[PDB]
RNA sequence: UGAGCCUUGAUGUGUAGGAUAGGUGGGAGGCUUUGAAGUGUGGACGCCAGUCUGCAUGGAGCCGACCUUGAAAUACCACC
RNA sequence: CUUGAGUCUCGUAGAGGGGGGUAGAAUUCCAGGUGUAGCGGUGAAAUGCGUAGAGAUCUGGAGGAAUACCGGUGGCGAAGGCGGCCCCCUGGACGAAGACUGACGCUCAGGUGCGAAAGCGUGGGGAGCAAACAGGAUUAGAUACCCUGGUAGUCCACGCCGUAAACGAUGUCGACUUGGAGGUUGUGCCCUUGAGGCGUGGCUUCCGGAGCUAACGCGUUAAGUCGACCGCCUGGGGAGUACGGCCGCAAGGUUAAAACUCAAAUGAAUUGACGGGGGCCCGCACAAGCGGUGGAGCAUGUGGUUUAAUUCGAUAACGCGA
RNA sequence: CGCGGGGUGGAGCAGCCGGUAGCUCGUCGGGCUCAUAACCCGAAGGUCGUCGGUUCAAAUCCGGCCCCCGCAACCA
RNA sequence: CGCGGGGUGGAGCAGCCGGUAGCUCGUCGGGCUCAUAACCCGAAGGUCGUCGGUUCAAAUCCGGCCCCCGCAACCA
């Protein structure tokens, strides 16, 4: 996330910038998982959990939507 | 001393402390201030108020520099990431380059086991 | 509470002056329900003040109470396992019944023989910027100062 | 890089105060064309009031017992 | 004889395996520079490291281990498992057409092999992490959880061990039975008029029909409808233990009882209750305030003790029946 | 017999100069606590084995005795 | 005996010129705190061993004494 002040540029718009590289770069996720070690388990489970979450998300509400609510 | 107009400010924001290190552009380090040192312990010292004192404190100790231009490098995870960096500015330097710093490693070293709690 | 904010009673102004912060006062110095004795208490002492310090009598009742009310205070949030005192910027309601509440425990406090007397001496110590009005003052003040980190 | 020394320069806030008074003795005027008061400032010290001093400009005066003070002039002086 | 099974031809994708090279980041240490009082750590600390110059910061060097992003209910493998690039050797899978062989097949007790992690042996290596251990905390205690250190080991070579919730808790092979939404990898045609259109194969994730199921659920990848072969079960404990055998350097593995003992033990789901689970909401519940009680003397009730009796009851009881 | 440690509040471990007279658990009161142990506060328990003496400070330094230890030697 | 360090607020470490009279823990008050230690604020404790003197600045420079150190030498 290197970055340089351009030329009559205000510093909060800078700062702005940079804050908005780094959560792009995400470098402080990077660092929160690297903290301590993983097993390999809890790394897959994680993954494999998050999916299903995630497909419950896309589905199943998905098929709620579809009927009114009131 | 000499005189410098350009500089370095390294900002090593920990989650338990921050230190703000001001160094010529070589490598040689001016002056440093901490959360700690500016009188700030455990909770208090890990906050971005601690923080941006101690950025002020390091700024005050590099006035005999006469360093006007900087560049800061923002090392590590911490609260005193962001609000250092406004304190330096509000300091009143020409804020040149911000750069992020963290080192990751592309999976080397094993880290330490994770806490019980 | 829980479920609803309400708005805060009437009160009237007191005969005298036709003020409502004085009116306030002399509720707050009162004690069981007893009115007429500490409005005149506190008339006496008014008298006592202004003899002293020249102004009018109001005028000077409000330059001791600006000597001792608060701009912040602190709260205890505690968190985490140990607690922590976080500061919050105190409304204009709150600040003036504070220092109220303040010159009057100060003039319980006091060694001097009448009670309007007492507050008298309060007062005057609050103008002058001494006293134990201004001390509490002053130590709430640091107290958030200390706690400024908690924002 | 330490550290002596012949020498010639600088350095010295009790409060009374012209204000950054080390002390003794010989003393009432020392310096000024081998250039006096006022101005521009380069480098030092500092108790922020100021002090010494380089170079430029200027060319005919600044400082004395003073009023005070336990002690009087860095008016010249030697001893340290 | 050619449908099953296999061979040949051309391609395809792949963390499949074995060997040998190499890259960059990051940690650690060493040497040196700058620099100055903290660093570190936690809930909060302390142990610990620091003015013998740490931490921070820059330069140079050493070494080990692992490969960020890509990266995906993606891929490959019989399973275990496999992830930076390169090269060398190498196994399988799939598709496209053809050509060939002509039942050569399926399953498999014994048998043989492979088989995570830990562990063992001999020799190397050793950055980080870390059983054991030590200290600091916490605590009633804390032989733990947390912190500071830290050795076996983790890494490599060659042997042994042969077990895991080695799980899809689902043996292998074949056939048949409504659907939808994807992923991945081929391949045929089609004006690819465009990322597309219509098919046809392989593997794969989710949902769901009939049917099945104790229910939960499974559902063309069956737990449906059937066939072939094998393995295994017969109440809970005792016990996957003892004895014996076989194996092993050992740790132990494997095979595997009995007495005795109970009338249960279990599985799924149901209603509650509870949770130091989660969401929403309320109450002088807290917060914000004022006044009390707890100390004093007395009144009064109770406990107790005493008494001839100190009436009996109440114990959201105790100025209560009274 | 001879020689080193010293002799305490229910048990134990008590700061070289003699003026400090203890801490843990324990029992009681109370406060919290759903409970208990915990936590907090406060309270009763001495001789300092003993006899004496140097000294206003003495159990606290010394002379003897009674025991608890430890000693290492002995035994016809 | 001679020679180097100097003698302080309950203990300790106090900025070359004599005008600064301290900081840690400690005790008390309070504020927070569930608690405690911590943190914050404020408060009582001096002689500067002593006797003198140069000087308005003195414990702060010197003459003697009392001790604490350190010395290194001695001992019929």
């Amino acid at each position: 996330p290197v970055i340089k002040v351009r030329e009559n540029e205000p510093f909060d718009v800078a700062l702005r910038r940079f804050k908005r590289s780094c959560e792009k770069a995400g470098v402080l996720a990077e660092v929160r998982r690297r903290e301590f070690y993983e097993k390999p388990t809890t790394e897959r489970k994680r993954a494999k959990a998050s999916a299903v979450k995630r497909h419950a998300k896309k589905l199943a509400r998905e098929n709620a939507r579809r009927t009114r609510l009131y | 001393r000499k005189q410098v107009s350009d500089g370095v400010a390294h900002i090593h924001a920990s989650f338990n402390n921050t230190i703000v290190t001001i160094t010529d552009r070589q490598g040689n380090a001016l002056g440093w201030a901490t959360a700690g040192g500016s009188g700030f312990r455990g909770s208090r010292k890990s906050t971005p108020f601690a923080a941006q004192v101690a950025a002020e404190r390091c700024a005050d100790a590099v006035k005999e520099y006469g360093i006007k231009n900087l560049e800061v490098m923002v090392k590590g995870p911490g609260p005193g990431r962001e609000s250092t960096i406004r304190a330096l500015n509000a300091a009143g330097f020409r804020i040149t380059n911000i750069t992020d710093v963290t080192p990751i490693p592309h999976n080397g070293c094993r880290p330490p086991k994770k806490r019980r709690v | 509470p829980r479920r609803r904010v309400i708005g805060q009673r009437k009160i009237l102004p007191d005969p005298k002056f036709g003020s409502e912060l004085l009116a306030k006062f002399v509720n707050i110095l009162m004690v069981d329900g007893k009115k007429s004795t500490a409005e005149s208490i506190v008339y006496s002492a008014l008298e006592t003040l202004a003899q002293r310090s020249g102004k009018s009598e109001l005028e000077a009742f409000e330059v001791a109470l600006e000597n001792v009310r608060p701009t912040v205070e602190v709260k205890s949030r505690r968190v985490g396992g140990s607690t922590y005192q976080v500061p919050v910027e105190v409304r204009p309601v709150r600040r003036n019944a504070l220092a109220m509440r303040w010159i009057v425990e100060a003039a319980r406090k006091r060694g001097d023989k009448s009670m309007a007397l007492r507050l008298a001496n309060e007062l005057s110590d609050a103008a002058e910027n001494k006293g134990t009005a201004v001390k509490k003052r002053e130590d709430v003040h640091r107290m958030a100062e200390a706690n400024k980190a908690f924002a």
